[PDB]
């Protein structure tokens, strides 16, 4: 449970996974289009 | 006289002479709305 899986596509381990669901960050890309943000402008994007 | 009015926060039907021009939409351009000018790209909206 603390060491990486093979199997899993993931190369974390569980408790990592968990650990890592169990914080909501705003955004992760740290990329966000001209495009994207104008063509979403109703969404009005703190981001934006 | 005394001439009263208001400027740039509501409809308006009293203008200077000026010459309008056609709407180009997708572009940075200089604009000038009933006297607001300004910078920007113009998209249409789906506000009401």
């Amino acid at each position: 449970q603390i060491l990486p899986d093979p199997l899993k596509p993931t190369k974390r381990s569980f408790i990592e996974d968990l650990l890592f669901n169990k914080v909501t960050l705003a955004d992760a890309g740290f990329m966000k289009q001209y495009g994207e943000c104008l063509g979403d402008i109703n969404a009005r994007d703190l981001i934006c | 006289v005394v001439l009263s009015f208001e400027l740039l926060n509501a409809p308006a039907t009293v203008c200077g002479p000026k010459l309008s021009t056609d709407l180009i939409k997708n572009q940075c351009v200089n604009f000038n709305f009933n006297g607001l000018t300004g910078t920007g790209v113009l998209t249409p909206s789906s506000k009401r």
